[PDB]
């Protein structure tokens, strides 16, 4: 994927 | 965990015309950063999964045009404009907002041609086989679309259940079609132990079952 | 640039340990705003995520439905990522990815995926295939019964690969005993029996095993 929300 | 739902679990596309697959989540993918962490991918046969579209609509570098995504919230679809033939393969979704990360069940997208029954062969076991203490009797059900096809293996006349194994290929690049074989494995004592053998095809490309047999020996 | 080459043993006994390295080509494990993953995929059964580390913040997570069993962790002093699993059993038995993910789309507009690196669960011992010729007993089938081997894969050609066309092998299956068996066939003139010979090749890499097979009625 491209981009990773449960890092932020 | 975030179950991810695709449908359907199998589209047929003549190339050319457009598909469309559908994903749908048990929570919204919208971040509180106002991104929504959804993604498109394409697994070919014996390939590794590659990233057509990332954040519901993005195309990801080397993505022809051809690959659009839309949705919002819980509801995602991928578009595919035309589909051509190096577009067959399995189709996921994925979220990445929460972990673990999961991901649809995938939707296999097949190419639809002409209903093509199957040529059907029986090959009786080669002697060497035979001293070898087992033996596989084997029916090849070859160049026939679509892939659902029903073998039924007889003994001597009687329906025998068990002791037999399917396998079947993947949709041929040039012509469309699939082949399946049919294994029925017997000890030596057991297959000596009977004479007529038989697999008995049923498929919609036919008008009636199609029976290839011998006698062993 | 970067390409993620995967590698690890084949076989893995049971209850013992699944190690996996990841190495990066064209670039260093430590570079900022990726997220390292690994992914696993049974054979035919879809996509499973098992664990992920952050670079910036070295958070590292895993799916809790392993959460036990797996370590993932990164390896600056060999430029590689790494992937160890405990007590595994026949359902660790799958194709295994490593992937680096842009976390933003400034660091990247597309993802990095290992070619994938098949592990096998299993006690049984790395043996060669019997082949078997198949022949029937307007146009011919012909075919090889490759029998008894472990583990996956083996390589099935035609004349020395010169017969291409109509030429299918169909995917193994897992025997009872533990060991391998798939066929392969072709579909010829037979017109052309007389003056032509067929023999399949097949090739088993993990045990080093060549045979051939002439094929004929």
């Amino acid at each position: 994927a491209v981009g990773i929300g449960a890092v932020f | 965990d975030i179950v991810m739902t695709q449908t359907p679990l199998s589209l047929s596309v003549t190339p050319g015309e457009p598909a469309s697959i559908s994903c749908r989540s048990s929570q919204s993918l919208l971040h509180s950063n106002g991104h929504t962490y959804v993604h498109w991918y394409l697994q070919k046969a014996g390939q590794s999964p590659q990233l057509l579209i990332y954040e519901v609509s993005n195309r990801a570098s080397g993505v022809p045009d051809r690959f659009s995504g839309s949705g919002s919230g819980t509801d995602f679809t991928l578009k595919i404009s035309r589909v051509e033939a190096e577009d067959v393969g399995v189709y996921y979704c994925e979220q990445t907002l929460q972990i673990p990360f999961t991901f649809g069940g995938g939707t296999k997208v097949e190419i639809k041609r002409t209903v093509a029954a199957p040529s059907v062969f029986i090959f009786p076991p080669s002697e060497d086989q035979v001293k070898s203490g087992t033996v596989s009797v084997v029916c090849l059900l070859n160049n026939f679309y679509p892939r659902e096809a029903s073998v039924k293996w007889k003994v001597d006349g009687a329906l025998k259940t068990g002791n037999s194994q399917e396998s079947v290929t993947e949709q041929d690049s040039k012509d469309n079609t699939y082949s399946l074989s049919s294994t029925l494995t017997l000890s030596s004592t057991e297959y000596q132990s009977h004479k007529v053998y038989a697999c008995e095809v049923t498929h919609q490309g036919l008008s009636s079952p199609v029976t290839k047999s011998f006698n062993r020996g | 640039q970067v390409q993620l080459q995967e590698s690890g043993p084949g076989v893995v006994k049971p209850s013992e340990t699944l190690s996996l390295t990841c190495g990066v080509s064209g670039g260093t494990i430590s570079s900022s705003h990726f997220y390292w993953s690994w992914i696993r995929q049974p054979p035919g059964k879809g996509l499973e995520w098992i664990g992920g580390l952050y670079i910036n913040d070295e958070r590292i997570n895993y799916n809790p439905s392993l959460e036990s069993r797996v370590t993932i962790s990164k390896d600056t002093s060999q430029n590689q990522f790494a992937l160890k699993l405990t007590s595994v059993t026949a359902a660790d038995t799958a194709v295994y990815y490593c992937v680096r993910e842009p976390v933003i789309a400034a660091a990247g507009t597309v993802d990095v995926w290992g070619r994938g690196v098949l592990v096998t669960v299993s006690s049984a011992s790395t043996k060669g295939p019997s082949v078997f010729p198949l022949a029937p007993s307007s146009t011919a089938a012909l075919g090889c019964l490759v029998k008894d081997y472990f583990p996956e894969p083996v390589t099935v050609s035609w004349n020395s690969g010169s017969l291409t066309s109509g030429v299918h092998t169909f995917p193994a299956v897992l025997q009872s005993s533990g060991l391998y068996s798939l066929s392969s066939v072709v579909t010829v003139p037979s017109s052309s029996l007389g003056t032509q010979t067929y023999v399949c090749n097949v090739n088993h890499k993990p045990s080093n095993t060549k045979v051939d097979k002439r094929v004929e009625i």
